[PDB]
């Protein structure tokens, strides 16, 4: 999956080469980033319940028909509400993995690949999840490099949905 | 033989590279006259776009088949 | 392809010269702008979908003939291709911004693109108008003073503008 | 040919198929069939997700900017191919997969492993991929404009060991190279080293003993 | 791959015999049922998306272990591959209904499929349950008396049920 | 392949859990060792040719039967393959050190190597002897206190020794 | 060329992806290195004639037959000495390019690719150039990251010659 | 374009074969169908405006937020309503082409290929058009073979969207 | 390629128009000619080998220079290619007759054919003479009133003659 260390070795392996100063520079870039990523992962994890619940409610407010309309794809009943909070939790959890790994790899492998087919098949609007991701962006309270990297994955997911 | 040829003057020689133009990101357009002496030949005149890395291999391919190279230019 | 560094190297090698002190100093200045360059790449990428879609909507609003039946952007396949092209050009512009050199944009994206569009009948002037719309949106996003350490980004914004202008000129 | 045992061996669907050729002045549907045929063949019938598609290469193929062979080369050199078949495999397994994907046959001899292992180690993966596609064998079977396909039937230049080893690499129609019992292990490392072959075991569904595999 | 006609022909050729009068009459009866066969194929195809999605929803509801983290249908990629499998099996079942012979299912859909699921760890028993759910929905759709010329479709329905049972047995 | 970070991530996703505080702290500890890890990779790589050639010369000296006529390293082709194999193993050892995870070494290099050597008659015990010789040379190079910021590299050295031990065990 | 920035964009383009946090971290790694690399290039450039002349004499001292043996491939005459000093200058100049570019790309593109054919064709011993590179390593007087990156390229050339 | 005559020739051409009894039977199948398709196309064409306006109101009734919510992707203004009526008109018109052609080729080439990208890019919900297509099925008033073929294309579009 | 139906559809889509009542009526008239169209295809196909061989024999009789040594039809390979070309052209004429549109003949057979012949020295005028001979035999076969339901096939025969005429004009 796409992370700086994996990409570096993947490039050298493709070329049949030992690692060179180029790959070492990649590792230095990872080390400069890693601690901020781990801090962001911890902050999101400690706040996960609040972010997921607030994110779900933000979606319901923006799309009130989702809590008023009968259907398996909507959150009018507790069943659909539980499914919705589960899904938003998956986004938040996998985003923390990206922060730990230092790349979109976890999002690419676990969430984004095939997401279009899932949303089409089960009649789920990508706009719902875009709204949830925007809520998490505006409410995770991170700053500095932690904010920048975290928002990059949240926007990466948003762009994949749009 | 009372025929025409394609015009590859100015920028009309250019072709898209993308990620398919090899290490140098250069495409070479090989115009050849070919016949069936293997896969079926559909046209007596053909054009091939090959990267620099594969240009040598393509020439031997054309050479092995006995086909004639009429023009080569950068694309 | 070249980056901002290897562009100077290749010119020096063809002359058989070491880089001068002025050339090294110029690259040192480029390194000092690196954080601004990375932020600009991040900001454009983080808004890629909105930039493409908003510009495409504006293009079709101002050029309704493109989407009418028989228009070049009519039918789902041609519209999908058109939106794909806008994203491709934006992606390669961000590549050029990342490397600091137009070679990746020129060598991989723009070379032969005009001939492709002329052969297909894609209106190049309309593509350039689309690229122009993406440019103004992209530069505003890059220039947004909120949520970022404040400073002067005029140099990188000018560089990004040039890459967009190259793309518009190549297709028009 | 293969007639009586075709269905049992998983060959009947390929008996019923024809080579996918991109004719000059091809239509839109022609290009789509090539892209589908190339993805199924070169990526070993793995499911391809929309995020994994090589949209740029598909565009150039549709435009006539790259031929079928150059499209095959672009797919084979992509990060998608390397992720599926290079980064997690012994190079002998990689060589096995390259032969099946790009030449539609199994390796014949240890000499082929020697050639491609050295070529990868000395010049890299992209150089090795070029060797398959620019080979005389590729030229004579597929040329510029035909998607590679499995060569089950006997041809000039064949060896009998190739036939038996095809069913070591091909494990049925409803199957992918990454979804076989031996998983990542090289199928032919022992067979090539000792110049031995094994009794053909047909695919599951049509053969009760489909799962037989010898021990170390 | 055989159809209902070539299945008999292949057996006759292996014996070096002309088809008997009884065999030709049996094929004539098959032709008399052809309109019902085409209708059943059309009805299943026209509801293919609903049959797949409804069956998938029912399977995951009764087997929540499939979709929890670590489950074989967890993550979008595996989930999408799972939905593709259901659609593919349904698609080939319609092929067998269209041709009147199971060979297309055996030769292509179920050829190597058990090896695929064992190698990947896909729970074959759960696929069989999903195929069973699609079967129940498909047969009801085929049997719907509304908006069609009334008649007895028990024979074609029994044949279609067999193709579903074949697929379910091949995986578990 | 996995690196040190993605190995923990993949395990967490299968359990559907956020990384625990202890897990994040453990990875933070790994980050603090990053400079030493990079230096160790750089030092082995910078001496790669000497490590391979010196180990090979030592191996043939203790084991002259490898290079006698008919010996397994005899003829230029086989000697070149032998030197190549030593370089391949060293290369993937440095990869595993770089990533902090043995997966790349296991997947690319060691998975199937024993089967290959057994089939061809390559003496696996002698390969393991060569690998051990590269290990002693490589660790001595990593531990050299001259020309580097002083500190404790014992943990990194132990990990590298483990990868060499894994390579030797895979073939012996 | 093989440099962190071009390689990062090349890999992203192969996947048709926008640049992500992984590639941004590659850039940060490059930025951490570049000033040291530029300083290393200046120091080598300012000392080039001393290093090149010293390296040539070191080769002559270690391989005295090169200055005493008649032949096109040897340096017994001023012609061969000039060719030798020129070649060592090429190594040093292209090594400075690697420091400027932050990768082995210039060495690969300009010198290393095809060096074996040249040395075989013109009967030039790789050991001669190894000794010259060893001299430059021992005499460039760099420290810290400048030393590490410079020695990585000098070792890269030595390994290619061995 | 998938139509019985085009696929008959293309398959024969791919085999390098003259047409045989197989392809002639395909032609007879088309001839049995063609008149019903043409009459179905006529009936839908004559009733096009009533079907399109009725379909659009069916969508607005089922999804009232589309006519209440501001946004470029919604129909709260005449601009959005005109776009929506236009889109539904495209679906109906291209369906009549399928009846004329005898296959899904017109739908595949003009509408379905790339529709997922468009709806994702412009935040259009496939469920909206599914509802529009369902209204057309319920209200075109066809019978017999005309009904069956017309509904096959409408269901083909619905399945493509789901 | 287009058939008789898709040709009208493509033109209508480019104008954003439903097919007019007149256009639908014209296609109904085409449907009414279907059986005669199918018979014409079947009759030419059933006599294809005789049509090609008789035309080739008559062609070489009237143009002995083609088959004399050095002639373009001399040697087995060139004779075989020549007979193949005649069979190819006849095949694509039947394709056009079957579909009711010349696109298959033009796109797949005739486009580029004159350039191929001029490039390789094939006398296109002689090819045209061979096509005319095939035209005469094919039309006589189509027009034979024996063993077929009597009716007026003049429109179909006129259409077939046009495809032969285009083939003759394309190569000359
Ligand atoms: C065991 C491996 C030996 C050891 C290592 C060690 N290194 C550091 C610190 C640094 N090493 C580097 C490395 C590089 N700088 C570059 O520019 C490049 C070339 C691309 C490399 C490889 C760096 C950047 C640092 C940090 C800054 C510094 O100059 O110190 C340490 C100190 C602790 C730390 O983790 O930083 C250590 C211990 N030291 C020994 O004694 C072992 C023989
Ligand atoms: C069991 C399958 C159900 C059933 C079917 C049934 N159908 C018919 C007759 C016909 N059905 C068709 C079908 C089509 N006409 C078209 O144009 C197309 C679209 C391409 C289709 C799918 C046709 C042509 C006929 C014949 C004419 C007619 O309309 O009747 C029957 C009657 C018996 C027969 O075989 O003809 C039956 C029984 N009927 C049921 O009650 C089941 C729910
Ligand atoms: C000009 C072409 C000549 C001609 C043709 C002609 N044919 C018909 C009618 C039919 N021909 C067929 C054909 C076939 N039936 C089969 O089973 C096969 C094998 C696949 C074929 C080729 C059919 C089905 C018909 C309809 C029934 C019938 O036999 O009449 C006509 C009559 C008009 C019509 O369009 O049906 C005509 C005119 N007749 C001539 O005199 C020309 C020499
Ligand atoms: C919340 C914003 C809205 C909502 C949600 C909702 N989702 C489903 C069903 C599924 N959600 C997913 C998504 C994922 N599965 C994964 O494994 C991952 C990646 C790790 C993701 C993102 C899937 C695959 C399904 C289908 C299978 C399942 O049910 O688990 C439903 C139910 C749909 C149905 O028809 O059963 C709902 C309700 N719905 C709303 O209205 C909210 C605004
Ligand atoms: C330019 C258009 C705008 C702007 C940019 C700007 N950025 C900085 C400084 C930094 N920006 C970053 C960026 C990141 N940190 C991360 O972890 C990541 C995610 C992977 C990114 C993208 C960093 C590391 C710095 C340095 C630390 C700092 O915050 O100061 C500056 C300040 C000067 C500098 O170049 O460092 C500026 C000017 N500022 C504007 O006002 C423009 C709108
Ligand atoms: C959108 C603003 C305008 C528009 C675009 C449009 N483009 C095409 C077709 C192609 N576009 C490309 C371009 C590229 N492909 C690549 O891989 C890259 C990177 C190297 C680029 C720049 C190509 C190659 C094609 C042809 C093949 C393909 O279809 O993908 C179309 C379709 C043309 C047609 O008739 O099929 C369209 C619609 N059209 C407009 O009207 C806008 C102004
Ligand atoms: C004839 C005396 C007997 C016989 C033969 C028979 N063989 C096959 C099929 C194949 N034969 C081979 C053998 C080879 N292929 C090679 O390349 C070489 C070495 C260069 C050999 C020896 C192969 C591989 C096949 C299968 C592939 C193919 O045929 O192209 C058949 C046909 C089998 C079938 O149709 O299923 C037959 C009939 N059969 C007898 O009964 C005779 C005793
Ligand atoms: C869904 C109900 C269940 C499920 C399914 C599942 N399947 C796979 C992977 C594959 N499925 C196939 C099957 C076919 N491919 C074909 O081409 C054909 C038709 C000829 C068939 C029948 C194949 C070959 C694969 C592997 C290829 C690939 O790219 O996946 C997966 C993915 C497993 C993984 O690890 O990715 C899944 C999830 N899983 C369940 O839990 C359900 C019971
Ligand atoms: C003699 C002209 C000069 C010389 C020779 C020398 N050679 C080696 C070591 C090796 N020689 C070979 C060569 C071959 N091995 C083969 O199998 C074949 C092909 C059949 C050949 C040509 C090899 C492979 C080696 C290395 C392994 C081994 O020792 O067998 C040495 C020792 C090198 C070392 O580092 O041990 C020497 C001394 N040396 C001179 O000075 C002569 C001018
Ligand atoms: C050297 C210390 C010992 C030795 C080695 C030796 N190996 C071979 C042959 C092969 N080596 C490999 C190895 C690899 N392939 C891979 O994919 C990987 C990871 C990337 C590895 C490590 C393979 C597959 C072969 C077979 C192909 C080839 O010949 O190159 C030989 C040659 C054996 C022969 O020619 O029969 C030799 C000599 N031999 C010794 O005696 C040393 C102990
Ligand atoms: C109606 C059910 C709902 C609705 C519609 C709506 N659509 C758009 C914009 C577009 N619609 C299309 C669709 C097509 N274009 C084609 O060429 C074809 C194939 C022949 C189709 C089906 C496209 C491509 C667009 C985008 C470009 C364009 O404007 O034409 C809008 C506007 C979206 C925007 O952001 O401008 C709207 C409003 N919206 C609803 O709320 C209705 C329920
Ligand atoms: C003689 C043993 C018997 C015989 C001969 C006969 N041949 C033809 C016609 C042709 N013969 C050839 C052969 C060749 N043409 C070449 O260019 C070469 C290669 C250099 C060869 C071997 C060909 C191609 C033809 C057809 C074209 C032509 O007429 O030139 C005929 C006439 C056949 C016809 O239909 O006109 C005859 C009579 N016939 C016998 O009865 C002899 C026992
Ligand atoms: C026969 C009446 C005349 C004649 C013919 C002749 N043609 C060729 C060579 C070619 N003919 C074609 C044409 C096609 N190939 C196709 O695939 C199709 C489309 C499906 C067509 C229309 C081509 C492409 C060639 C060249 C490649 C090939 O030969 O297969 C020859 C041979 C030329 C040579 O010298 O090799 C000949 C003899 N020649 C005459 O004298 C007659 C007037």
């Amino acid at each position: 999956m796409k992370t700086p260390l994996t990409e570096a070795v993947s490039t050298a392996d493709s070329q049949g080469r030992f690692l060179s100063s180029t790959e070492l520079q990649i590792a230095f870039g990872r080390l400069r980033q890693a601690n901020a990523g781990l801090q962001a992962a911890k902050a999101l994890t400690d706040n996960a319940q609040s972010l997921v619940n607030g994110a779900a409610q933000a979606v319901y407010n923006k799309f009130p028909y989702t809590t008023q309309t009968q259907g398996n794809n909507f959150a009018a009943d507790q069943r659909g509400k539980d499914k919705c909070a589960r899904d938003i939790g998956y986004y938040l959890r996998i985003v923390t993995y990206c922060l730990v790994a230092g790349g979109t790899g976890p999002l690419d492998e676990y969430l984004i690949a095939g997401i279009d087919e899932i949303n089409r098949t089960f009649d789920l609007s990508p706009s719902w999840y875009v709204e949830a991701l925007k809520y998490i962006k505006a409410n995770h309270g991170l700053s500095g490099d932690a904010r920048d990297e975290a928002n990059s994955y949240l926007d990466y997911a948003i762009n994949a949905l749009s | 033989r009372n025929t025409a040829s394609p015009v590859y003057a100015g920028s009309t020689a250019e072709s898209l590279r993308g990620t398919s133009a090899g290490s140098r990101n250069q495409m070479y357009r090989l115009q050849v006259i070919q016949g069936a002496a293997g896969t079926r030949v559909r046209r007596g005149k053909a054009e091939y776009l090959v990267s620099y890395d594969n240009l040598s291999a393509k020439l031997q391919q054309i050479n092995r088949q006995g086909d004639t190279v009429t023009m080569i230019s950068l694309a | 392809m070249f980056d901002v560094f290897t562009r100077v190297v290749s010119q020096a090698d063809a002359r058989g010269e070491y880089l001068s002190g002025s050339q090294l100093d110029a690259l040192s200045a480029t390194v000092a702008e690196g954080n601004k360059r990375i932020d600009s790449v991040n900001r454009i990428t983080g808004n890629a979908s909105a930039i493409v879609s908003n510009a495409a909507r504006a293009l079709f609003a101002e050029q309704p003939q493109l989407i009418q039946p028989g228009g070049n952007a009519y039918t789902s396949r041609r519209m999908a291709a058109c939106l794909r092209d806008m994203e491709i050009i934006l992606r390669y512009v961000t590549y050029a911004t990342f490397t600091g050199d137009a070679s990746v944009l020129e060598d991989r994206c723009l070379n032969g693109l005009r001939e492709t569009y002329v052969a297909l009948g894609v209106p190049g002037a309309s593509v350039a108008a689309g690229v122009q719309k993406m440019k103004e949106a992209a530069l505003d996003i890059v220039n947004d003073p909120n949520g970022i350490t404040r400073g002067d980004c005029s140099a990188i914004v000018a560089e990004i503008a040039g890459y967009f202008d190259r793309a518009a000129a190549a297709v028009a | 040919a293969i007639t009586t045992a075709a269905s049992r061996l998983g060959v009947a669907p390929y008996n019923e198929s024809r080579p996918v050729e991109l004719r000059p002045d091809f239509s839109l549907d022609d290009a789509k069939m090539v892209i589908r045929a190339v993805y199924r063949q070169v990526l070993g019938n793995d499911y391809i997700m929309d995020s994994e598609r090589l949209k740029g290469a598909e565009s150039l193929l549709t435009n006539g900017s790259i031929s079928v062979r150059e499209f095959v080369r672009t797919v084979a050199k992509s990060e998608l191919y390397k992720k599926k078949f290079l980064y997690n495999n012994f190079q002998t397994r990689v060589i096995e997969l390259n032969y099946k994907h790009l030449l539609g046959r199994a390796p014949f001899s240890e000499d082929e492993v020697i050639f491609h292992l050295d070529l990868y180690e000395n010049q890299g993966f992209d150089a090795d991929i070029d060797s398959y596609i620019d080979s005389v064998e590729y030229q004579e079977n597929f040329g510029e404009n035909i998607v590679p396909y499995y060569r089950f039937n006997n041809q000039v230049g064949d060896r009998t060991v190739g036939f038996t080893r095809m069913f070591r690499l091909y494990r049925g129609y409803a199957n992918s190279d990454r979804s076989q019992l031996e998983r990542s292990s090289s199928r032919l490392a022992t067979e090539l080293g000792q110049n031995t072959v094994s009794a053909i075991v047909g695919p599951s569904g049509s053969n009760a003993g489909w799962a037989y595999r010898p021990s170390r």
